[PDB]
């Protein structure tokens, strides 16, 4: 089947219905809140290892708020979520791409663009390792290129929609 | 400092994935020999490819164990999990165990085309299990033993990150590829 | 996988691609006609637990008319179309959300909206269950209110392509 | 009479699930104890939560009742994905069962931390067969055994209404949580 | 020579799918009863309905052979998914086997209403390997047998083409429909 | 869980985004190159078999250059990968058309539009088999129909915003 797990209300109140992380979550130990408009697109892609791993700490979250916890663990529970949380094909993709030499993600590191003045963000996208390492920038340039390319298109094509309201 | 399209500035996160301890299994890489699974907070799995075999007996009584019902639960279910996703397993042999007073340890003897060997599809499940970095995708080492043992938290993950991703990819793979044994399963 | 059967024909002609309910498969035995545009959504949504319902029901339909029913049971058939007919993963939320105390779907009862004016309508959602009693219409009225928003927008956005190209 | 944006009034359906009787199975909760799954309009099975055990022996001879081949088939592939549905079931003593002369009867004896225990994965099953009505997610109940028998037709769907949902969803858990109890599946 | 809206001519194509013989197997259909799954461009399995029997004992040495280790991985990984893709099997004899040398050799009698027997559910699954060719979805056929040997390549498709399909569609049917025979799986 | 293989970029620079089938992947034995608009479309849908055929096809010729191929098959390999290529129920609704007596997908023949001035094509869709034959062209030009206007619709949605973007 297919993901189906609804992110909960972000706390944050600067993103309405958006998506928080908070220090916990990263290793740089800050808070990175994420826009209505990139988590939306979480709802219907199925390739975003990001959207896949913000159901993963949404699920974590919520059984630690609902459920009693105990050191004991319910391996039970999560082998029944999984496929409700995750797709396990972005999975079989990823290691395909590991064993045939191509790089793939190992769902650690993550870029996204910053929209300095106005503070909007894209869908964070998998930073890719090969031979043991990081790519370098250089090497991916072009997709982030394209992701600002995409980011300008929608834009327009929002405010063109908005002239059309109005 | 990296400016792009003039107004775009490109920043990264990493997410500590370490913090889902208490909700799934979490896979580490110490070296090229030793993987890790961790339960929770305070007991694992350590799997560890060796040339110094501890079991030197051709049991492997899980029926036993299952009757004694003294193991922890979640450790079996990983064994289980790692076991029934083996490809072509077909030498019962190369599998040894013991579980008395509750202990988990399993002994694959790796030991022998090369590809069509037990060695190979116990290798390619545990290198998925970690996941910490032949023809076709065939894997082969030199390593004569597998042992799975139970062991207790200590910090581990010196080569990588812990990770559930191998575990819960490998839980589609259960039963996929095994052998029929009789005609009445 | 993903689900695939496609609808059949709606014997209504007022509905010309949309899907009719007859008496027998509801309650209120009466019969529900839906619009072009509530089932467009059922080929592509995911989350939807009234377009599996649909599909549901239609293969039911359809089995019952091409193949001899007898009263023995046929359980292979719906075993091999489960997973070509519904998703179960949405099952599985549903089962996650009970568990958590979370008000969830028992697939029994649907909630719409009807533009008097125009017969027009939306795609009907599950009406949500919880401590044993249906929710209040008070304790959803912003999901109601979000579904009119959608279907303002929408239409707005028709007309104008529409203006557009004329 | 509830007018919403001033131009949208609000609708209900309820959809009559009995209509499918013929082609898919339907569970349905009588009360807290008793729920059936109905199979067509003229057999099912009746699912009892009781405290008066019908089975006073240790056996289950599931290969007699297959050579016999006496049973109904649908009943014996419903009972099937139910045991095959149980997470973690480790105590084989824990189920008796007879299929004499072509019955179904199967009973699970749930008397004994109390999450790691047969009554607690035969009644999460029992939970998600019916779905009608402890720790994470662990189930407690007061009764020593629940019991599986083949019934004829009648209203029993008193408490819900009949439902093919649980047990399509149940579909996708057979064999999910089983354990080894061999090297050779 | 046949335009659409008056600007568009409607074209096709058809796929060469033989060139996938290295990465998957490919099965056609030679006549209405005979049908090959074929593995690269040297071995395949030959699928034949016939009254003419070839096997005349009642063993199938499973565990035999697994041990030997002489056979043909793939080969018996595709007799495995077949065999666990049968509804509802539960008639241990009336599928035997020789595999003395590695040679695989499978007999399935289809001697028996007419909707619940094993013939129904071996042919259902045969025709879902090889898409070739009663109540429901039930199938009979006049053969008596059906005889599962391995081959040498040769062209053999007249009636279909080469195609993955079969398989693969199967592989997702594996232990969907199987009986439990014990308590501990 | 759904597919995830993504295409690899197109040998041909006619279609820079698109994708191209050599003359052995056809009986025909020529090279057909279709654009990026079409092959874009078979990242979103779940029901095209084309999609998945073009997927198994780019996975076989992948493993053949990356990995060393040998007479010995590692199947395994296919196995795994399966449901990250394909999806398994259009094969299962396929088999339920064929045993209801319904039109069904035997995945050899596909057709398609093309726009001779400009040499545009649309996704290729199956060409249905019924009673051991193909149907005749008659029986389903409806649909050809339908997949024209489709294109036409798009295509002029497409103009009017490029006309809103300047
Ligand atoms: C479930 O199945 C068991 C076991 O079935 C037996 O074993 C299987 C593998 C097949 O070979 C079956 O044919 C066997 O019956 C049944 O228990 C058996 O019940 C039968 C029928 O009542 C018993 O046979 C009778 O037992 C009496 C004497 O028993 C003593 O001697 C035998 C032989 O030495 C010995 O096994 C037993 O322990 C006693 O010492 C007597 O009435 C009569 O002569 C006849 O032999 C048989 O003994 C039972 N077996 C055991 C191990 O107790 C269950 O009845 C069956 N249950 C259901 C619900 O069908
Ligand atoms: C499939 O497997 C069966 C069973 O194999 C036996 O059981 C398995 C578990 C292993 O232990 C095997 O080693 C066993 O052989 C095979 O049948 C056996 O074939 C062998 C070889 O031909 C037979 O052994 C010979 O049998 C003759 C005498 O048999 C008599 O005595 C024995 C012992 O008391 C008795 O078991 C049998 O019933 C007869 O009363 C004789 O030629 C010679 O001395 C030798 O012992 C063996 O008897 C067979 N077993 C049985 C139970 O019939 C099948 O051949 C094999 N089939 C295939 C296709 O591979
Ligand atoms: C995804 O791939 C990336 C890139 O390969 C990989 O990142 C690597 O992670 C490891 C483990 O964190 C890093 O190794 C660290 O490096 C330094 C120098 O040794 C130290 O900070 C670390 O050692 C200390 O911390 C450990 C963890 O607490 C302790 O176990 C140890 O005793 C020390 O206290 C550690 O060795 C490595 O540098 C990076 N590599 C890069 C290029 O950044 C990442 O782990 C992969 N993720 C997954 C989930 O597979
Ligand atoms: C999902 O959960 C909902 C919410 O709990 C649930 O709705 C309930 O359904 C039951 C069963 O239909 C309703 O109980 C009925 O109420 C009255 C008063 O007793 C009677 O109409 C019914 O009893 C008669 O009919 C039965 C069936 O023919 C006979 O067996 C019986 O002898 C009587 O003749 C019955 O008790 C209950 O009222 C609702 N609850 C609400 C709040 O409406 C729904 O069924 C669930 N759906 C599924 C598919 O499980
Ligand atoms: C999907 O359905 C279609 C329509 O039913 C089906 O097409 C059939 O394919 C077979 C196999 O390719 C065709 O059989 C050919 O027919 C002609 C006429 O006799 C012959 O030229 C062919 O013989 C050649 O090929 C043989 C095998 O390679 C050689 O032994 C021989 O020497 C020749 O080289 C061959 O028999 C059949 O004509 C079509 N039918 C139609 C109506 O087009 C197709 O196979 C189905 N696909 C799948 C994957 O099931
Ligand atoms: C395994 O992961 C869990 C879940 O993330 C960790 O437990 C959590 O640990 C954090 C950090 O210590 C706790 O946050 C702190 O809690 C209190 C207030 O509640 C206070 O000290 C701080 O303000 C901070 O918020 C968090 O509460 C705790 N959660 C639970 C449910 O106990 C755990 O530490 C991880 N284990 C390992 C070995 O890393
Ligand atoms: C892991 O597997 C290896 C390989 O099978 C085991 O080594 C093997 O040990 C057996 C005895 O247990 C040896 O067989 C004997 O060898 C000689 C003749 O070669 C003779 O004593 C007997 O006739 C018998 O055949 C076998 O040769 C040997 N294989 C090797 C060394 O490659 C090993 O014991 C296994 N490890 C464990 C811990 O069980
Ligand atoms: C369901 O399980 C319970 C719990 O195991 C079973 O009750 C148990 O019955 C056995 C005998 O079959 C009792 O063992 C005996 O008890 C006394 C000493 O306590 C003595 O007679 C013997 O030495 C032997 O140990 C056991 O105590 C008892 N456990 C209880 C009551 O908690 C019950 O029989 C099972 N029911 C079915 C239908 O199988
Ligand atoms: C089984 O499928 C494989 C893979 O598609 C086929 O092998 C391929 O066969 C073609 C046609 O002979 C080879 O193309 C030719 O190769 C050389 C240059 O490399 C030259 O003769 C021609 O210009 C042409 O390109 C292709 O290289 C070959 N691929 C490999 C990896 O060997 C095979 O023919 C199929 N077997 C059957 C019985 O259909
Ligand atoms: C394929 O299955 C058929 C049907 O089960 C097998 O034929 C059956 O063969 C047995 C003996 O092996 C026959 O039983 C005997 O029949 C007579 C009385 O009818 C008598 O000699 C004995 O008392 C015993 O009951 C059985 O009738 C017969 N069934 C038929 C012909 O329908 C057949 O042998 C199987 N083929 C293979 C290759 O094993
Ligand atoms: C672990 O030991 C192996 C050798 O195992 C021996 O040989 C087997 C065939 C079998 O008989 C075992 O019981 C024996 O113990 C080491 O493999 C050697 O590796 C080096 C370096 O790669 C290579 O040059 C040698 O040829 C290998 N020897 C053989 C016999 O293949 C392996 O390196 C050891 N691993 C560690 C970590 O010490
Ligand atoms: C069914 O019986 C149980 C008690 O079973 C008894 O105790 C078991 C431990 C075992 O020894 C059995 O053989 C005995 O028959 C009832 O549990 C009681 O429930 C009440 C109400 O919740 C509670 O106050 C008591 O403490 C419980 N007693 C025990 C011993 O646990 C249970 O209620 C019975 N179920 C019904 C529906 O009547
Ligand atoms: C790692 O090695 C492979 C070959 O093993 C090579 O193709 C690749 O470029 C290397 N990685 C990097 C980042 O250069
Ligand atoms: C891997 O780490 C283990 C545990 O400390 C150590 O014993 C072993 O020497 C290491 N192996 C290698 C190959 O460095
Ligand atoms: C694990 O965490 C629990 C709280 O969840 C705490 O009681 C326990 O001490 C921790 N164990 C270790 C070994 O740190
Ligand atoms: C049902 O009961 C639970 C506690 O058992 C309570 O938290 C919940 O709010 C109740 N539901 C409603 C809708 O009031
Ligand atoms: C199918 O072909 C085989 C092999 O030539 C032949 O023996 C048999 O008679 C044919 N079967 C039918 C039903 O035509
Ligand atoms: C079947 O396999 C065996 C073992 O390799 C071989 O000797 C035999 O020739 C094969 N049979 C046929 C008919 O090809
Ligand atoms: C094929 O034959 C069946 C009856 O055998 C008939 O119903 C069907 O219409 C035929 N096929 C076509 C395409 O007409």
């Amino acid at each position: 089947g297919t993901f189906t797990w609804t992110l909960s209300d972000s706390e944050g109140k600067d993103t309405p219905g958006g998506y928080c992380l908070t220090r916990w979550m990263l290793i740089e130990a800050e808070l990175k809140c994420f826009g209505n408009t990139a988590v939306a697109k979480c709802n219907e892609k199925h390739d975003e290892e990001f959207c896949d791993m913000l159901r993963l700490f949404d699920f974590n979250k919520q059984a630690i708020q609902r459920l009693k916890a105990e050191a004991q663990m319910s391996i039970q529970l999560i082998n029944k979520a999984v496929n409700a949380l995750i797709n396990d094909q972005l999975i079989m993709k990823n290691h395909l791409r590991d064993i045939m030499g191509i790089p793939y993600c190992n769902y650690s590191k993550y870029w996204y663009l910053n929209h300095t003045t106005t503070g909007r963000t894209s869908l964070p996208k998998c930073w890719l390792v090969s031979n043991g390492s990081y790519l370098n920038e250089t090497h991916f340039s072009d997709d982030i290129e394209q992701q600002a390319d995409n980011m300008i298109t929608e834009m327009l094509q929002k405010e063109y929609m908005e002239r059309q309201g109005k | 400092t990296s400016l792009y399209k003039g107004v775009y500035e490109l920043q990264t996160l990493e997410l500590n994935m370490e913090t889902l301890n208490m909700t799934m299994p979490l896979s580490c890489t110490k070296n090229n020999s030793h993987h890790y699974i961790m339960v929770g907070n305070e007991t694992g799995l350590e799997l560890t490819l060796t040339n110094t075999s501890i079991i030197n007996h051709k049991f492997c009584n899980l029926s036993d164990a299952h009757k004694k019902n003294l193991y922890d639960h979640a450790l079996m279910s990983i064994i289980s999990t790692f076991h029934l996703s083996i490809p072509n397993f077909n030498q019962y042999e190369a599998m040894s165990c013991d579980f008395n007073g509750g202990k988990i340890s399993v002994q694959y003897n790796l030991s022998h085309n090369h590809c069509g060997t037990v060695a190979n599809g116990v290798l390619q499940t545990f290198m998925r299990m970690a996941w910490g970095g032949g023809n076709w995708d065939c894997i082969m080492t030199s390593y004569q033993y597998l042992i799975i043992q139970n062991t207790t938290w200590e910090d581990h993950c010196q080569f990588s990150r812990p990770s559930p991703i191998g575990y819960l990819g490998l839980l589609s793979q259960r039963t996929r590829d095994i052998y029929i044994s009789r005609r009445l399963l």
